[PDB]
């Protein structure tokens, strides 16, 4: 038996402009096995009508898949992605940052 | 060059009486298929994921499919169910064809078991991964021996009717898969990496096919520190990439972000650094 810890990436598909519509994605990558919980948090909150792409796998055996939104950044709300699977003792959250 | 077609499964076994089956068809690493578990039929992605194939043959080979799926798994529960410790366990297969310029069609279908090569189809035979345990021999015998209806039927599904429907599945898609789709850019401030050093970052977004060339600059000299990340996919078929520099706080001034892309017809994509706080004015 092996198993991966998922790799976390955060990334909007658009450069932030405060106001303007855009989305938000949650890529989740390099994990084994495929069972596995995913949530996009708006401050701290999760958000509802999340999609995703079918899972899939590398080469390597290992999973991985896009969650995404539509959503509007402001200057004061937070989003995130908080990642939870068997090799994680806790829930692990990535804040998106815009840099 | 190397073209392909293939199927992936992915077999969850959590209990005696619980799993769960779930698919998809790729062409390369392009999604063109679903398969909805709980009907038991192919999902057609785009418009022509059908290919040149008719409506009798893919209801003939969604029908072969569901009889596999509940006939794989009913087998492995009988093995698996005369001892509780194994579960949860996962099996993965990859099954399809791959072609190369004047060859004969090359086919393969590889099967993991928790993570790790268990089992592949080589040519008529079934063979266990090196390193091979006593599982993966028992299995391979299984199939050598006494599944004869079933090897033969894989053998002509990744030997014959993939190529002839991947080449069909080209052909009708021939627009969408060599279509050019523009990529953005921008730069951003990534976190201080020590005491007067910057992180510089360039960020290119929504470019379709996925090569795609990005380095850090100065007018012709290429900035050997640069890292480029993983490309990421976005949600509208196209990908995503940043590329990063590490420089010293007073270093930034003159150097560029470049992108070429083959969408662009040469005319590449060129973004200077600074003055402001995150590469702005
Ligand atoms: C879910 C994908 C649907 C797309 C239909 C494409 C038809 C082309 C056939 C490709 C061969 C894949 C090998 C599948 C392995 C199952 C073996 C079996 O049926 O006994
Ligand atoms: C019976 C028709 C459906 C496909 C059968 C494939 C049988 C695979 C063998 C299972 C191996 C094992 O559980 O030890
Ligand atoms: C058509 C061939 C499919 C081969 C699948 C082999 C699955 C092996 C399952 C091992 C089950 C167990 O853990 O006891």
């Amino acid at each position: 038996m092996i198993q991966r810890t998922p790799k976390i990436q955060v990334y909007s598909r658009h450069p932030a402009e405060n106001g303007k519509s855009n989305f938000l994605n949650c890529y989740v990558s390099g994990f084994h096995p495929s069972d596995i919980e995913v949530d996009l948090l708006k401050n701290g909150e999760r958000i509802e009508k999340v999609e995703h792409s079918d899972l899939s796998f590398s080469k390597d055996w290992s999973f991985y898949l896009l969650y995404y939104t539509e959503f509007t950044p402001t200057e004061k709300d937070e989003y995130a992605c908080r990642v939870n699977h068997v090799t994680l003792s806790q829930p692990k959250i990535v804040k998106w940052d815009r840099d | 060059e190397h073209v392909s077609f293939h199927v992936i499964q992915i077999f969850s076994f959590v209990n005696q009486s619980w799993a769960r089956g779930q698919g998809s068809g790729w062409l390369d690493e392009l999604q063109t298929h679903g398969w909805d578990s709980e009907s038991g039929t192919i999902i057609f992605l785009h418009n022509w994921s059908k290919g040149n194939f008719s409506n009798e043959e893919l209801s003939d080979l969604e029908l072969l499919f569901r009889f596999y799926l509940f006939g794989l798994t009913r087998e492995i529960q009988d093995h698996a169910s005369q001892d509780y410790s194994k579960y949860p366990f996962e099996v993965q297969v990859k099954a399809g064809c791959e072609l190369h310029s004047g060859k004969s069609p090359e086919g393969f279908f590889q099967v993991a078991f928790n993570g790790l090569d268990l089992l592949s189809f080589q040519n008529t035979t079934w063979v266990p991964s090196p390193g091979c345990g006593s599982l993966a021999q028992s299995v391979c015998h299984l199939l050598n021996h006494q599944y004869e209806g079933v090897t033969e039927t894989v053998y002509n599904l990744i030997r014959s009717t993939c190529p002839r429907f991947l080449l069909g599945l080209l052909d009708a898609g021939k627009m969408y898969v060599h279509r050019q789709v523009k990529p953005e850019a921008w730069l951003s401030s990534g976190p201080s990496p020590g005491p007067g050093r910057l992180q510089l970052v360039c960020h290119v977004s929504g470019f379709y096919p996925k090569p795609v060339w990005v380095m850090w600059m100065r007018g012709e000299q290429e900035q050997q520190g640069t890292q480029l990340g993983d490309i990421l996919p976005n949600a509208n078929w196209t990908w995503y990439l940043r590329a990063t520099l590490d420089v010293a706080d007073g270093e930034a001034a003159g150097l560029s972000c470049r992108v070429k892309h083959s969408s662009l017809e040469g005319q590449d994509i060129i973004l200077y650094w600074g003055p402001g706080s995150g590469g702005g004015l």
